[PDB]
């Protein structure tokens, strides 16, 4: 699975 | 920061006359990933040509394969034509059949 | 046994001329098994086995979260240009993310983004801190130490990645434990006699192999031109290692392939 979304958020 | 495209140029298998095959043209190592990759026969674009989807390694270069299948015939030059920012004229990578 | 999964983020300004601006490819043991991008709008499976042991709720799921990826990106974009004092032009984010259960049995995780190809942040599970590499991500570091993220990911990382990792090497363990010989050809160019040899490995599964090439038994490697190991479309491996020769000496050297799927290492020679 992939991470949460927000913590791809610079 | 932009750094020049390394380019191969094989097929999938060791080729013979006659016998269905795979060419490949392999780039790796580049920045920007804006890149243009064409499979060439004898100067003409190659047809059922697949580009793979833009990844990249660890160093954050990017990469992409493109393929065709095809059947080599010998006479011919087969070679994978590559433009790229870092480059003031387009590349041309031979391939060698080696039959 | 080394196992690893990556999930590989491309958000870009300037694609081209067809292509989609925001990719995003999965991988496990380094075999692509997952894929989105703008344009299909749609998470989507690439192996056969991944396939067979997901249904529609999976995919719907990573759909969902890759979709909002995008929009993250897409601002992301947006922000670090006005911070780098930038206008237009060809620009990129990539992020890398993923986890790898060792031989040893440690687990690691990544979790890392590089701005026009540098080096941004980085995650430091060690220390549990988000390190910014330029102060051009500073304030990135500051929204992560405020919006409690750090937490969230080692989650992730030390839960979710290594659980989901575990699972997916289970549904291919045949796929990804599996051997192909590769097909090998020498072939000689130049000169009077022959000058380059050529020793070419063709089809080859896993990825680690060791090609060499040996002059009356001896390792002439620094000397060997390698081409590293490329892939194939199938899924298989490539690799070519050349050497210089005097002509005539042909008959001397012997290519030498060092392969999981050879039990003894394969011995060939110029014809």
């Amino acid at each position: 699975r992939e991470v949460d979304e927000q913590l791809l958020s610079v | 920061m932009d750094l020049t495209p390394k380019v191969q140029v094989y097929s999938r298998f060791p080729a013979s006359a006659g016998t269905k095959n795979v060419l490949n043209c392999f780039a790796a190592g580049f920045h920007p990933p804006k890149i243009s990759i064409t499979l060439m026969k004898d100067g003409v674009p190659m047809e059922g040509a697949q580009y793979s989807d833009m990844s990249f390694n660890d160093d954050w270069t990017f990469q992409r394969l493109v393929h065709a299948d095809f059947t080599p015939s010998s006479g011919s030059t087969y070679a994978c034509k590559v433009e790229h920012e870092t480059l003031k004229e387009p590349q041309v990578y031979k391939w060698d059949p080696e039959f | 046994e080394l196992h690893t999964l990556r999930y590989i983020r491309t958000a870009m300004t300037d694609p081209g001329p067809g292509l989609p601006w925001f990719v995003d490819v999965g991988y496990v043991d380094g075999e692509l098994f997952m894929h989105y991008n703008s344009t299909a709008r749609r998470a989507v499976p690439r192996t056969e086995w991944i396939a067979a042991n997901t249904d529609q709720q999976y995919w719907d799921r990573e759909t969902q979260i890759v979709q909002g990826s995008e929009q993250i990106n897409r601002e992301n974009l947006d922000i670090l240009r006005r911070r780098y004092n930038q206008t237009g032009g060809s620009h990129t984010v990539q992020w890398m993310s993923g986890c790898d259960i060792l031989e040893d049995g440690t687990i690691r995780g990544y979790h890392q983004a590089a701005y026009d190809g540098r080096d941004f942040v980085a995650f430091d599970k060690g220390t549990m801190t988000l390190t910014a590499a330029v102060p051009e991500a500073v304030p990135t570091k500051r929204k992560w130490e405020e919006g409690g993220y750090a937490e969230g990911l080692k989650q992730y990382l030390e839960e979710t990645c290594v659980e989901w990792l575990r699972r997916y090497v289970e549904y291919g363990k045949a796929e990804l434990g599996r051997r192909e010989r590769p097909e090998v050809r020498v072939w000689g160019k130049e000169a009077d006699g022959i000058l380059t040899l050529s020793c070419r490995a063709h089809g080859f599964y896993p990825r680690p192999i060791v090609v060499s090439w040996l002059k009356d038994g001896a390792v002439r490697g620094q000397d060997a031109q390698s081409g590293g190991i490329v892939p194939n479309g199938d899924g298989t491996y490539h690799t070519w290692v050349t050497i210089d020769a005097q002509p005539g000496d042909g008959d001397k050297y012997q290519c030498r392939v060092e392969h999981a799927s050879l039990p003894q290492p394969g011995l060939y020679s110029w014809r």
